[PDB]
C-alpha cells in the first residue's frame, strides 16, 4: 500500500537480514543471545498468518519471495505502484491483492523510530556501508543523512558545463598538452584532483578555481594535500611534481577558513569545499601543476539532497551513478539464474520500466527514441538513458528515475528468498 | 443490530461506579528491578547483620 | 453476558459558575511611602490557582522515578472524559440592557461571582473610570449570534431539521480559553454519540431484509421526529470476526448462540401409517422374524428430530462441534438397511462433521464389505499374496489402525476387475486411486493427530476436501454491506431455476446403494439367503422414496436470511481447532430411515426466520477494544507495559478503563483461558493475542473518545507547566528583600532574586546531599559536625539589619551577594500574598524555612528509595500603601525597617524569578485576558433515550430461494 | 475552506508576526504591555483549544507550519483549493 | 564459597531458561515420535492417539517453568544457608542420608497442569546461620584432643 508502507516492511526484512548475519555461527546450545531473540521475533512479524515460533525460518522467507517475485511481475497486480501518486503522497490506495494484504503494512514504531534515526545523524561513528533504507528515505523522502558517513567522491560526480565527464576525462589528462588547457576537476575512490596543465611553465602567484556543483557538497578531515601525476593510477602528462626544500610554501584557502591550508605537507587537514572556491598560491613557478586532496570525505550537512535528489544534474545527457543499488542485487540476481528465470524476469521488468514511464508523461505513450542500452540491473546505464530523453523535459526524467530506483531496490531486498519449485 | 451487539431495545441504565474507581487515590505500583532489588536488600542485610 | 452501551459517555449541563478557574485576581492600589501620590496605581495581579487538576498532577510523586505514575494518568484522562468533558456549558445569563442608543443582550457579570468584572472594576479610583469600564463591560461581555454552528453533526438531513446557526448564540464570558477549554469537547461528544432519529431509521429500514420492517407506530414516530432531536447513533464497524477461534470464551459464545438458533419446520406422516404401507409392500408374516419386518420397529420420530438439527447445526460452522456414529460393526456394511442409511446419511453432512477417525473406520468398513460380498475368489487372493488386504478371517487384522484400507484396495485393482473399481470410484465421486490418497492437512497439523486425506473427505456432501469446502455466498453482497463478517454457511445443496431445490447429492448415493446390493454379490451376505425377496423390495421401496429427504433441505433453505446474516456462521474448517472445545452428541444413521419414508415435502416455503445480525458480536469489540487500550497505554508508557510492571496490575488499567468504553465491568482475564472447561489464564494465549497484527480498525466512536482523551492527556500534560514546581532550591546564612519607598507592586519578600546568589558549593541530588549529611567527624574534644553542616558554615552571613537597610526612605543594598548553596532537587514551592497596607502596627508573620529544618527533612528520609518532595514556602509582599495618607510623622525611620526585617531570616528558598504573575494596570488588558467563547444552543437538544425500534416480520409469504452462482 | 477563511486566517498570522517584531526587546519583567497582552491572545486563538496552555509560543507556531507544508505539498489533499470556483 | 546447586540458569532478572527441559524434549520426540522398528504393544491400535497425547505432553512442557520458579525462589532466600552446598562427598553411607521415594509419573500432572507465576516470590529471608550447634563441638572435641 502506502509508499511508507512498503518502506517499513523492507526495513524489517532488511533488519532480518543484519541479525541473520549476526547470528550466523553465534547459535550455542545453552545461550539464549539478545540477537537470536530479536531474530526469532522478526521471523514471526512476516507472516499475518500464524505466530508460533518458527522451527524453519527458510520456509516462510521463501513462500515471501516467491509470492513477492509472482506480484511484481503482473502489472495488472503491481501496477498501483507505479503511478506518479505513489511516489509521492502517503494516501492508503484501495488495492485488494494477496500479497500486499499479508505482508505489507507499518512496521516501525512511531514516533520513537524517527527520534532515533535524527539522533543518529549526529553519531560519531555511522555505518560505514548503509542498509538501503537509509537511501531510500533519501531518494523518496529527501530526508537527511548521517553528518559523519562516508562516501567516494566520484560516485557524487555529475556532469559539469567545463568538462563532460570524469573518468573520461582520464585519457585527455594522459595525452601531453597543445597549450596551457583549462582547469580540471575529476575524483577517485579515496580522493579529490584539481590542477592545470601546460607544455609550458605557469608564473608562481594566485590562481582561483571555481569548485563544481557536485563537488561543493563535500567536506574532508584526516587530509594530506600535495602534488600528484596520477588519476586512477593512469599517468596524467603536463604536469610536473617536482620540488626542493629550498621551494616557497605553496598554500591554498577556502572561504569557510580564514587560515592558509598548507600543501606538500605532513600535517593532516580539515576543511570544506563547501566555501564554492579554492584560491590555491603556487609558491614557484610549475609546468603543469596537479594537486590532490586524499583524505576521509564526507557530504556536508543539510546537503545530501543533491545528490540522492538528482538535483546536482545541469546538463545533459550526464554521467550517473546507481547510488549503489548494483551491490544489492547480487545475490537476487545468482539466486535468479539458478532456477533459469534471469531471462523471464528481464522481460517483465522491461514492461515494468516501459510502463512505468508511460504514466509519468501526459499525454499517456512511450517516448520517441527510447533506446535502452543495457538490461535492467545495470540502472546506472540506464538511468543515463532516461535522463538523455530530449522529448520530456529535466524534472519528469529525474523523477523517472528516482521512481525506477526505489522499485529496483524494493526488489533487491525481497527477491533473494526466491526459490519457485 | 449494529457492531455493538445489542439492538434498539430499552433504555440504557448507566452505571457510575465504573469511573468513580480507581480514579480516588493513586497508589504507585513499583517496577520489577525495584521490586527485586528491595528483597535482595533485606537477604543480605541479614546475613550481613 | 457483555451488553455494551452505544452511548458510554452520556452529555450533563452545567452552568457556567461551575467551570473550575486556573487563574486567581489580586488588586492592590500601589503607592508611595516615599512621596505624596493624589493618585495611587490600581494594579491587577493574576497568578495560577492553587489545586489545578489534582488527580492528575501528584505534585507529591516524579512521574521520572515512577513510571507507574503515567500509566495512572491515562487511566484518569478517561474518567476526566465523564467528569468534565461530557459537562457540557448550557447557561450563561444574561440581561437585557443598551449601550447608548443600541439596545444589547449583555452577560449578567453580577452572578458570576469573582468573576464578576464589573464589581472589579469598581475598584478603580475615580466614579467615572468605574462607570467606563462598567459599561465597556456591557459592550465585550454581551451575547451575540452565532457564527455557526458549535455542533458538526456530519449526517444528511432534511433542510426542515438540519440544525442551523439561528439556533446558537455565542456568549463572551470573563474565562480564558484555557479554563473553558475542555467543557468545549462536550460537543464532539455529543456529536458521534447521537443523532437525529432519522438516521436511526434510515439505517433499520434500509438494512432490512425483505420480509422485516419496523413497527408502524415507531416508523412514525422515527419519521416525524422534528427539529433538534437526538437519538443514539448506531456504531458501524467490520470487526476482526475471526478472533473468535482464539479465546475459548469468545468461541464457546459463537456455538452456544449458533445453537439456540436453529429452528427446523418438518412434517412427517403417522409413525402407524407408514409402517401398515410398507407392511404391506414387503408381506409381513405376524409369525416370522426377518430383516425387514424388523426394522419397522426401530422406527421412531424422535430421530429424525434430532438427526435433521444434526444435519443443520453441523453446516452451520464446522468447528462448533463433531457427531459420533453408532453402531460402526466390522461389517455393518453387510446389513443393507443400516448400509443404505450411512450412505445416504453421507450426503447431508460435510466431512467436517465426522470424527476424522470413524470417516475412515467407515473406508474400511466398506472396502471389508467390498472384498467380502463383491470380489471374485480371484481378486481376493491376489491381494492378500501382494499383501494389500488381510484375509477375511482374521477378523482381528481388519481392526483399524492407521491405514485406509479402501484407497489401498483401490490403488491396486486391474483393469478387468470392473465391479469394483466401479463401486469404489462412484464411493470416492470420480477421484482416482493417487487422489483419494492425497493428503489435505498432515496429521501434525490438526489437534487430533492424523491426517487428512481426500479419501476421507470425498464421500461426503458434494465430495469436496474439508478445508475447501464450498460456500453458500447466495446472501455474499449483502452481508458485505451491512458490515456482517465476510463468510458464508456450507453449501448443503444447489438451489437452481424457480425455487426448485436440488437432490442432485441424493441421487449419487443413491445411485449407489443400488449398485451395492440390488445388483448382486459374488458371495451374497447370511441375512439375504432366505430373505432376498423382502429385501429386494423394501430397499426398492427405500431407494423410490429418497427424495422425500428433500423435506431437510427445504427447512433447511427456508431460513436462508437466518443462516447467513449474522456473527456465528462460517465455512472453512480450522483444523488446529483444540478437539476438546468442541461439542458431541450421537448419532444412529437407522434413525435417517423413517426420515426416508416419512417426511412429506411440503413444495413451496412460506415462511423464513429472523436472522441474528449482529448479535453476539459484542466480544469480538471488547477484544478489539483491549488491543486498543493496550497498545494506548504502552504508547504512551514508551515500552510494553508488562517489561516493567506485573501483568495482573496492567490489566487492572485495561479493565477499567475498557469498561468505561463500554459501560460494563469487563475481565480481560476470562477471554483467555487455558481450555473451555478450566479458567486459568493462559499467558501464552495473551501473548499470541498481542502478537497477532491489527487488522480493521475501531468503530468510529470508539476511536472518537479515544482521540478526545490522547487530547484531553496532552492538555493536561501542558498544564504541568504552570504548577509551582522548580528543578532546584538554594540553602542560605540569611536572606529577604526590602524594596521600600518602591511604588511597584513587590516591596517585600521572603526570598530573593536570582542574581544576588553567589553559588559556591552545589549539591547534585538528593542522593549526594544525603551522603554529606551522613559523614560525621570529631571536631575537637566534646564536639562533632557533618559534612552538610560543615559545607553550610563555609557560607558568609549577612546580618539581617543589612537587608532591611535604608538610604533617605529608599531601601539599599550595600552588601555583596549571598553565599548560598545550590541544591539540585526537584522541590514545590507553596506561595503566599501578603498586603502591605502601610500601617506599620502588628508585623506580619512570614512563614520562613531554616537549614535546620531541611536537616529535619533529610533525616526522616535517609532510607527512602526515590527522592521527597520539599515543599518550600515563599511569601510575597504586595504594596498596597493607598489606604494610608497623611504627611504627619508619626514614627521613626528605624521603626519602619525593624518591620520590614519580618520579611527576613530564611535559610532554605527559592529564587522570586520562580513565581510567574501577570500584572495589569489598566483594566482594560486585565479584560481582554480574561474573555472567551461559548456557542450554546438556545432550546436543549430533546434527547430521546427509550426508543424501541425492532423488526417485524410481515405474515406468510411467498419466498424466493435466490438461486446459486451458475455457469 | 473558503477562500475568505483563507484570508482571515493569513491575517492573522501576519498579526501574530507583527506583534511578534513589536515585542521583540520589549518584554520586560515586571509588567504586561499591552502588544505582548494582544501576541499572547492572537497565540491562544491560533490553535484550537484543544491544544490547552502556551508555555512556549516556538511550539504551536512550529507545529502548525508543519502540517501546514506536509498539506500544502499533497495534491489530495489541498486539491480542493486549486479548482477555479 | 560453598553454595547449594543450580537447578537451571537465570539470564534476565526474572528470564528463567528451559534449554534444560528443550533437551529432553528433542529426546522424547526421537524415541517415540520417530518411528519405531518394532512399535512398543500399547502403540500398534491407539499409535494416532498416543502421539496426540505425547504431542500435548510436548508442547506444555514449558509449563515445569513453574518447579524452576518456586526452586529458585528457595535456593535464594528460603532454605538458603552456610551449610548447602554442591560438592558431592561419594564417602558417605547411604544409611546416614534421608529418605523417601519419588513417581516420576507424579510429574504428568506437573506438566498439564502447573501455571507459572513468572516471578520470583523471594518474600522469605534466610536463617543462614543456623544448624552449626554441632559441628562446633565436634570440631572443639578435636582441638581438645590436640
Amino acid at each position: 500500500m502506502s509508499r511508507q508502507m512498503w518502506l517499513d516492511t523492507s526495513a524489517l526484512l532488511e533488519a532480518i537480514s543484519e541479525y541473520v548475519v549476526r547470528c550466523n555461527g553465534d547459535t550455542f546450545s545453552g545461550l539464549t543471545t539478545g540477537d537470536f531473540n530479536a531474530l526469532s521475533n522478526m521471523f514471526t512479524q512476516l507472516s499475518v498468518s500464524s505466530a508460533g515460533y518458527v522451527s524453519d525460518p527458510r520456509v516462510p522467507l521463501q513462500t515471501m519471495s516467491n509470492m513477492f517475485v509472482s506480484f511484481i511481475t503482473s502489472t495488472d497486480r503491481c501496477g498501483y505502484m507505479l503511478r506518479k501518486t505513489w511516489f509521492n503522497s502517503d494516501t492508503k490506495p484501495t488495492v485488494s491483492d494477496d500479497f500486499i494484504t499479508t505482508y505489507i503494512r507499518p512496521r516501525l514504531q512511531v514516533p520513537m523510530s524517527d527520534t532515533v534515526r535524527q539522533l543518529n545523524n549526529l553519531s560519531l561513528q555511522p555505518s560505514a556501508k548503509p542498509k538501503l533504507y537509509e537511501r531510500q528515505n533519501a531518494i523518496m523522502k529527501g530526508l537527511d543523512i548521517p553528518y559523519s558517513e562516508p562516501i567516494e567522491p566520484c560516485k557524487l560526480f555529475r556532469s559539469v558545463a567545463g568538462q563532460t565527464g570524469n573518468i573520461p576525462m582520464m585519457g585527455i589528462l594522459a595525452t601531453p598538452p597543445a597549450a596551457q588547457q583549462q582547469p580540471f576537476f575529476v575524483a577517485e575512490r579515496r580522493r579529490i584532483l584539481f590542477g592545470i596543465r601546460s607544455n609550458a611553465a605557469i608564473p608562481a602567484g594566485a590562481y582561483q578555481f571555481v569548485v563544481p556543483a557536485w563537488a561543493s557538497v563535500l567536506s574532508v578531515t584526516g587530509a594530506y594535500v600535495y602534488f600528484t601525476n596520477s588519476f586512477f593510477g593512469t599517468i596524467i602528462a603536463g604536469v610536473t611534481a617536482t620540488a626542493t626544500a629550498a621551494d616557497a610554501a605553496t598554500t591554498f584557502t577556502v572561504p569557510t577558513d580564514a587560515n592558509n591550508l598548507p600543501v606538500q605537507t605532513d600535517s593532516r587537514l580539515s576543511f570544506s569545499l563547501g566555501g564554492g572556491n579554492i584560491n590555491l598560491e603556487l609558491g614557484v613557478a610549475k609546468t603543469g601543476f596537479c594537486v590532490a586532496i586524499e583524505g576521509e570525505f564526507t557530504i556536508l550537512a543539510n546537503r545530501s539532497q543533491a545528490y540522492y535528489t538528482l538535483n546536482s544534474i545541469t546538463q545533459t545527457p550526464t554521467s550517473i551513478d546507481d547510488f549503489d543499488v548494483s551491490d544489492f542485487l547480487t545475490t537476487f540476481l545468482s539466486q535468479l539464474r539458478a532456477c533459469g528465470q534471469y531471462e523471464i524476469f528481464s522481460d517483465a521488468m522491461d514492461q515494468l520500466t516501459n510502463s512505468l514511464i508511460t504514466n509519468y508523461m501526459d499525454p499517456p505513450a512511450i517516448p520517441a527514441g527510447l533506446a535502452f542500452t543495457s538490461p535492467w540491473f545495470r540502472f546506472s546505464e540506464r538511468a543515463r538513458t532516461i535522463l538523455a530523453l530530449q522529448n520530456v523535459d529535466l524534472n519528469i526524467r529525474k523523477l523517472i528515475v528516482r521512481h525506477l530506483w526505489v522499485i529496483t531496490s524494493l526488489i533487491a531486498v525481497f527477491g533473494r528468498y526466491y526459490r519457485p519449485n | 443490530m449494529d457492531s455493538t451487539g445489542r439492538a434498539y431495545d430499552g433504555a440504557s441504565e448507566f452505571k457510575s461506579v465504573l469511573v468513580t474507581e480507581g480514579t480516588s487515590h493513586y497508589t504507585p505500583v513499583e517496577v520489577y528491578n525495584i521490586l527485586d532489588e528491595l528483597k535482595t536488600i533485606k537477604i543480605t542485610s541479614t546475613i550481613a547483620e | 453476558q457483555s451488553v455494551v452501551s452505544r452511548t458510554p459517555i452520556p452529555l450533563s449541563k452545567i452552568g457556567l459558575q461551575d467551570v473550575k478557574k486556573l487563574f486567581d485576581i489580586n488588586v492592590i492600589k500601589c503607592g508611595s511611602s516615599l512621596r505624596i501620590v493624589d493618585e495611587p496605581q490600581v494594579t491587577f495581579i493574576v497568578s495560577y490557582a492553587k489545586d489545578i487538576y489534582d488527580k492528575f498532577m501528584c505534585i507529591e510523586h516524579d512521574s521520572a522515578y515512577e513510571p507507574s505514575l503515567t500509566m495512572h494518568r491515562v487511566r484518569v484522562i478517561y474518567s476526566m472524559l465523564n467528569d468534565y468533558c461530557a459537562k457540557m456549558i448550557s447557561e450563561v445569563p444574561y440581561e437585557s440592557s443598551f449601550v447608548g442608543e443600541l439596545p444589547v443582550k449583555s452577560v449578567t457579570l453580577n452572578k458570576l461571582g469573582d468573576r464578576n468584572m464589573d464589581a472589579l472594576a469598581e475598584h478603580l479610583l475615580f466614579e467615572h473610570d468605574v462607570v467606563n469600564a462598567q459599561r465597556e463591560n456591557r459592550i465585550f461581555y454581551q451575547r451575540k449570534s452565532a457564527p455557526a454552528v458549535p455542533v458538526i453533526f456530519g449526517d444528511d438531513l432534511e433542510p426542515a431539521v438540519r440544525e442551523r446557526a439561528n439556533l446558537y448564540h455565542r456568549y463572551s464570558v470573563p474565562y480564558h480559553q484555557i479554563e473553558l477549554a475542555l467543557h468545549a469537547l462536550a460537543n464532539d461528544l455529543l456529536s458521534i454519540q447521537y443523532c437525529h432519529p432519522t438516521v436511526v431509521y434510515n439505517y433499520l429500514s434500509s438494512r432490512a431484509p425483505n420480509f422485516l420492517r419496523l413497527d408502524d407506530q415507531v416508523s412514525l414516530k422515527l419519521t416525524s421526529a422534528g427539529i433538534g432531536t437526538l437519538m443514539p447513533r448506531p456504531v458501524v464497524q467490520l470487526l476482526d470476526y475471526d478472533l473468535v477461534y482464539m479465546s475459548p470464551l469468545a468461541l464457546n459464545n459463537l456455538a452456544s448462540r449458533l445453537l439456540r438458533k436453529i429452528s427446523l419446520h418438518l412434517v412427517m406422516q403417522m409413525v402407524t401409517a407408514v409402517q401398515q404401507d410398507l407392511g404391506e409392500v414387503v408381506s409381513v408374516s405376524s409369525n416370522v422374524t426377518n430383516p425387514a419386518s424388523a426394522c419397522l420397529v426401530r422406527m421412531n420420530v424422535q430421530g429424525v428430530q434430532t438427526l435433521a438439527v444434526f444435519i443443520a447445526q453441523s453446516m452451520l460452522n464446522p468447528n462448533i462441534s463433531y457427531g459420533m456414529i453408532s453402531g460402526l460393526t466390522l461389517d455393518c456394511f453387510s446389513n443393507f438397511i443400516y448400509g443404505a442409511c450411512l450412505m445416504l446419511f453421507q450426503a447431508l453432512i460435510p466431512p467436517s462433521a465426522l470424527t476424522a477417525r470413524q470417516r475412515l473406520d467407515i473406508n474400511n468398513r466398506f472396502a471389508y464389505f467390498l472384498i467380502k460380498c463383491h470380489a471374485t475368489q480371484a481378486t481376493t487372493a491376489r491381494l492378500v499374496a501382494n499383501q494389500v488386504i488381510y484375509p477375511v478371517d482374521a477378523i482381528d487384522q481388519w481392526q483399524s489402525n492407521g491405514r485406509d484400507v479402501l484407497v489401498a484396495i483401490y490403488n491396486n485393482l486391474l483393469p478387468g476387475e470392473l465391479v469394483l473399481t466401479n463401486l469404489i470410484q462412484t464411493y470416492f465421486r470420480g477421484n482416482t486411486a493417487q487422489q483419494a490418497a492425497e493428503i489435505l492437512i498432515p496429521a501434525d497439523q490438526t489437534s487430533y493427530g492424523a491426517n487428512e486425506t481426500r479419501a476421507l473427505s470425498a464421500p461426503y456432501l458434494f465430495g469436496a476436501p474439508i478445508n475447501m469446502l464450498a460456500p453458500d455466498a447466495r446472501l455474499s453482497t449483502y452481508k458485505r454491506d451491512l458490515a456482517l463478517p465476510d463468510r458464508s454457511p456450507i453449501l448443503i445443496t444447489t438451489v437452481e431455476g424457480q425455487n426448485s431445490i436440488s437432490i442432485e447429492n441424493l441421487r449419487h448415493k443413491t445411485g449407489l446403494i443400488r449398485a451395492m446390493y440390488l445388483n448382486g454379490f459374488v458371495t451374497q451376505p447370511p441375512a439375504w439367503i432366505r430373505n432376498a425377496n423382502s429385501n429386494t423390495a423394501l430397499l426398492s421401496r427405500f431407494l423410490d422414496a429418497t427424495p422425500n429427504l428433500l423435506g431437510i433441505y427445504e427447512a433447511i433453505l427456508a431460513n436462508t436470511y437466518a443462516n447467513a446474516v449474522n456473527v456465528y456462521c462460517d465455512s472453512v474448517y480450522r483444523a488446529d481447532i483444540p478437539i476438546e472445545w468442541k461439542l458431541h452428541q450421537s448419532v444412529d444413521p437407522q434413525d435417517l430411515l423413517f426420515g426416508v419414508f416419512g417426511i412429506v415435502p411440503q413444495y413451496q416455503i412460506l415462511n423464513e426466520a429472523v436472522p441474528d445480525f449482529f448479535a453476539g458480536g459484542e466480544d469480538i469489540l471488547i477484544l478489539q477494544l483491549i488491543r486498543a487500550v493496550y497498545d494506548t497505554l504502552s504508547n504512551k508508557l514508551g515500552r510494553n507495559p508488562a517489561d516493567i510492571f506485573h501483568l495482573e496490575e496492567v490489566f487492572k488499567v485495561i479493565e477499567e478503563i475498557v469498561s468505561v468504553l463500554v459501560q460494563q465491568k469487563i475481565d480481560v482475564r476470562k477471554y483467555f483461558t487455558e481450555s473451555m472447561r478450566s479458567g486459568s489464564f493462559s499467558k501464552p494465549r495473551w501473548d499470541n493475542f498481542l502478537r497477532r497484527p491489527v487488522a480493521q480498525r475501531l468503530p468510529n466512536l470508539y476511536s472518537v473518545i479515544m482521540t478526545q482523551a490522547d487530547h484531553v492527556y496532552n492538555y493536561m500534560t501542558q498544564l504541568t507547566h504552570i504548577i509551582p514546581i522548580t528543578d532546584c532550591f538554594y540553602i542560605v546564612k540569611n536572606s529577604g528583600f526590602v524594596d521600600r519607598g518602591s511604588t511597584g507592586p513587590v516591596i517585600a519578600s521572603s526570598s530573593v532574586y536570582e542574581n544576588v546568589l553567589k553559588v559556591v558549593h552545589t549539591i547534585a541530588d538528593f542522593d549526594a546531599a544525603n551522603a554529606l549529611r551522613l559523614q560525621r567527624r570529631r571536631v575537637d574534644n566534646t564536639s562533632y559536625t557533618d559534612s552538610l553542616s560543615d559545607m553550610f558554615n563555609g557560607l558568609r552571613s549577612i546580618s539581617s539589619s543589612e537587608f532591611v537597610r535604608s538610604v533617605n526612605g529608599r531601601s539599599v543594598f550595600t552588601e555583596g551577594r549571598i553565599d548560598a548553596i545550590k541544591v539540585n532537587m526537584r522541590a514545590k514551592f507553596d506561595l503566599q500574598f501578603i498586603t502591605e497596607e502601610g500601617g506599620y502596627s502588628k508585623p506580619p508573620n512570614v512563614k520562613k524555612l531554616m537549614f535546620s529544618d531541611f536537616l529535619s527533612f533529610l533525616d526522616s528520609h535517609k532510607s527512602d528509595y526515590r527522592p521527597p518532595l520539599l515543599t518550600v514556602p515563599i511569601t510575597i509582599g504586595l504594596n498596597n500603601l493607598g489606604e494610608t495618607n497623611s504627611n504627619t510623622l508619626r514614627m521613626r525611620s528605624e521603626a519602619i525597617d525593624e518591620y520590614f526585617s519580618s520579611y527576613v531570616g530564611a535559610q532554605i528558598l527559592v529564587p522570586i524569578n520562580v513565581v510567574d504573575t501577570r500584572v495589569y494596570t489598566e483594566f482594560s488588558e486585565l479584560r481582554n485576558f480574561f474573555t472567551g467563547d461559548v456557542v450554546i444552543r438556545d432550546d436543549p437538544f430533546d434527547v430521546w433515550d427509550g426508543v424501541k425500534a425492532t423488526y417485524i416480520p410481515i405474515g406468510v409469504h411467498g419466498v424466493r430461494l435466490d438461486p446459486n452462482g451458475d455457469q
